[PDB]
């Protein structure tokens, strides 16, 4: 009979409670996306990589959600390894970052995936 | 009621509500008079000519019985098909919907059984409900969820715990990585538990679990009341906590106070979660009563964020429905019985609730057949796990990420589903434990 | 007609609104009928004589057309002036203050064409409105903006973009060094963006740009709506938000509406961005309509701190109307197209907003016609960077410094403009970029 | 194609995306404000140097918006020197401020100038 611990214990929503995911296996997750015409984007974050509330307090307002774009998304991406590459280039600049990879449908008109991609040490 | 009821030459209008009645006559009644009388009884039909009837004209405002077809197998059975003016029916009611096509019609002595199947809501009626409060979309961009299935625990014995005791059950539910918590639709306010209470606890347990572990969570608190004042003194105390989501009973608290909520809702930036309780007294049998995909659609108008739509353990009936609650636009499907062509014209979609009997074998076919815009609620499945509570949702989320991935990588969930599970209990010991007491 | 209402001995009272028209008379009408017909039909003229008249002095009440000069090129084109007395008008109601002057005259059958120019509002008048919520002044200290052109980014696509995706830009937009960001004139509540989603989003990244930079930040709501409660609705869940800005379609809304969301803006410390959608079916044509000087004026008295007041790619005509909304006194010019002489008596300045097919190197003319007090809105010209908004923005808010720099140096930018922005890509690779795109 | 960064990236208005002053640069900027006949003045902080939210969240209500004024506004001032001078004495007393220069329009009775003379290093 295990506990769950408490402690250093944040999660990243879709795909934070498998183990982290290894660089084929996120080839895999971003082949999911161009399969479905999704824009592949990258989003980073220094500070809070969780939610919080520091400027307001009604219902469905939390701080926390928009993280900072890596540049551009990917319109016309047709390889995994071009977003695979830019993460590369975001853990060089940003070793200190959480970093997701998150998709748009233009058509749905929506984000539609958001995942992470590479946490900091101790994380 | 023959020649004015049954027009079978009659082009259905844009405007026009059309309802799919089957339509079981006593025995020698043809269908065309069963037709013709069920036009008659959902509109405009008298038992003696009345001399009023001539102060206006009776044609603009009749329902037509414009096509029959009998059903294949059952004895002395037909789809009967009713064309509705628009004039007939109040703005934004579905309550007065419901009154001027059910309300009359179902108790006619010259038929034995009758049942609504389907209605086409033309597009003009459907821009004057509100319809839901988020919708879909705003709903994953509010809690930051994207690419799965949400996840939800009803808190069970849904009587009998205490206030504190139930905010604790909730805490670690949200703590293992489920979204959701939920009151149970019994669960209003009662002697051992006091609605207020529970807010209050249910508030600091799913904050402690929301700082715990960084997502974003909410706990379905039910609003549900005797009056509408009480209904809406629940709703606002859930405002001043600031939390994201309430629940109602839309079918035994009813459409007037189900509108009402929906409107406040938009109004404060709460997500509506919608429970059938009741549905199975009018939708169980095939004879007689109204098919949920009826009730689904009012549900979409009143408005709600998520709407309980069952467990699928017809799958292809469930799937109509399913569509006709997240789609814009959908064809008439009578292997779906989807009976219309239904388009919606950008009112949002509404999250269907897969429930009861639920485990964490089961998140394959969930995965499968409800796609990512569903919410899986595991009551039994959470609260059952050996280990307690956190592990219980750990379970569950695990085996729902490990499905998702597995999807996304181009395994068959169909096929491979148990492989997929298997797998995950190689590094979670949580789901290893689960599996192990369940199937 | 003539003898009554053309009385060119008339000496204009302080307390009288005069009005400049530009009259364009059917063939063969004289100018002095002209002008006398547009006092009369602008005031107390009747068909056929009356016994009620003899009850009241009309000579207390009329309309007088007091000068008539003929415009120079125009065949048959004539600025007749009008003296309104102060009576005719309600206190601190522009919605009256137009109906009285315009609301009849320009359907009058002996004219061809009509335009008003400009009006002089006396200072006893003046003093019946409230002006701006905040104005000039208050606005730079609120922001703690000193010293140059605010700067602004209306989001694109206008509709589109969900709720979420929309906050995104104005997050990446704010945090390189945009003071705001605007919902576009058409953006007020439609099926994809509910206007209350779009103001919980707008806040978050407005706040987490501001935390970002350290700089106050604004987005203008757009709190437009079909009915006043509506309005009132919007503005309200803003001042709830805590943001400084929200914003109004002043035309389209109209004046009524209008002020009364001035005055709410004064009793809650919001600023108040106008904008003038609608204003080219009035403004564009020089024979019919009215000048947006008028519109201008009107808006300075109804109230707003920001006003829409166009592109500068006549010069002299904008600069006319600009100190009109932004100085206590400004006096005759005819060069200008000021007809009158107005004073304000210390009601504040209105900021004029520059918007358009604007791009960094624009920025030099920009700053030199407006000026400090103005505020610069790109749209494509932040959008359009080839890095994205931050970029965008960042070469933008470069452009605008090395101007402002450059300027208060002593050079000049009408001559060395594209010299300044040349030198400023030398160190900045976000301005580099931007240079390359446009000219 | 670069990112902006989202870290150590404050910002103090009107004039803080251009390069650190000289020297030179400031005294024309303070001899802008002489030729307009503003009365310059010099304003520091130790503390935040941002603008925050702590006593109240209204709209137009924001803390960190007054720093501390150094002596007086330099009324009389014909040279630039002088208020290089001042600014000299105040980095002298408090290295570890923000120090901004600020000018003071009597005509239009307002405020009318506000740019950074002097960060910490780490700024
Ligand atoms: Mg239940
Ligand atoms: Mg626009």
């Amino acid at each position: 009979m295990k506990v769950w611990p408490t402690q250093n214990m944040k999660r990243y929503e879709t795909l934070s409670y498998l183990p982290p995911l290894t660089t084929d296996q996120l080839a895999r997750q971003v082949d999911y996306l161009l399969n479905n015409k999704w824009v592949p984007c990258l989003e980073f974050e220094t500070d809070h990589g969780f939610v919080y509330r520091e400027h307001h307090n009604s219902p469905g307002y939390y701080d926390g959600r928009y993280w900072t774009m890596w540049k551009l998304p990917m319109f016309g991406c047709t390889d995994p390894a071009q977003v695979l590459n830019e993460l590369e280039e975001c853990k060089k600049e940003y070793p200190n970052a959480f970093i997701r990879i998150i998709g748009f449908d233009s058509n749905r008109q929506v984000q539609c995936v958001s995942f992470i991609a590479y946490k900091p040490a101790g994380y | 009621y023959k020649l004015t009821y049954y027009t079978p030459e009659y082009e259905t209008l844009d405007t026009d509500i059309l309802a799919a009645f089957r339509v079981s006559p006593q025995p020698g009644v043809p269908p065309e008079e069963a037709g013709a009388a069920v036009a008659a009884e959902s509109s405009t039909g008298t038992w003696t000519t009345v001399w009023t009837d001539g102060l206006t004209n009776l044609d603009r405002y009749k329902g037509r019985c414009y096509h029959i077809e009998p059903v294949a197998g059952e004895e002395n059975q037909y789809i009967c098909y009713v064309a509705y003016p628009l004039d007939l029916f109040e703005e934004g009611s579905v309550t007065n919907m419901f009154t001027s096509i059910v309300g009359n019609v179902f108790g006619f002595k010259a038929l034995r059984a009758l049942r609504l199947e389907d209605l086409r809501i033309p597009v003009a009626y459907v821009k004057t409900f509100q319809g839901p409060p988020h919708g879909i979309q705003v709903e994953r961009d509010k809690l930051n969820k994207y690419g799965r299935p949400l996840l939800g625990c009803t808190i069970k014995p849904k009587l009998g715990l205490s206030a504190k005791n139930y905010g604790r059950a909730v805490y670690e539910c949200l703590r293992g990585g489920l979204d959701f918590t939920k009151d149970d639709e019994n669960v209003n306010s009662q002697p051992f538990m006091r609605w207020r209470d529970r807010f209050l606890f249910c508030a600091e347990a799913l904050y402690k679990a929301q700082a715990e572990t960084g997502e974003i969570k909410g706990h379905y608190l039910n609003a549900t009341a005797g009056t509408c004042e009480d209904m809406m003194k629940r709703a606002v105390f859930a405002r001043e906590l600031g939390v994201p989501i309430v629940m109602h009973d839309y079918l035994t608290g009813g459409f007037t106070a189900n509108t009402t909520l929906s409107h406040y809702c938009r109004d404060n930036g709460l997500l509506l979660h919608i429970h059938r309780a009741m549905h199975a007294v009018i939708d169980r049998q095939k004879n007689h009563g109204m098919h949920f995909r009826v009730l689904a659609k009012a549900l979409r108008l009143s408005g709600g964020d998520h709407i309980h739509s069952g467990t699928v353990v017809e799958r292809d009936i469930t799937l109509g429905f399913v569509d006709l609650l997240r789609d814009d636009y959908t064809e008439k499907d009578r292997s779906r019985g989807i009976y219309f062509t239904q388009s919606w014209v950008s009112t949002p979609g509404v999250l269907p609730v897969a429930s009861g009997g639920i485990h964490v074998w089961h998140m394959p076919a969930l995965t499968e057949i409800f796609g990512d815009d569903s919410v899986l609620q595991f009551g039994g499945g959470t609260l059952g796990h050996p280990w307690g509570n956190a592990p219980g949702a750990v379970a569950n989320r695990v085996a729902l990420e490990a499905c998702v991935q597995a999807r996304n990588e181009g395994r068959d969930l169909a096929r491979e589903g148990n492989t997929i599970i298997r797998e995950a209990t190689k590094w979670s010991p949580e789901l290893a434990a689960a599996c192990e007491v369940w199937k």
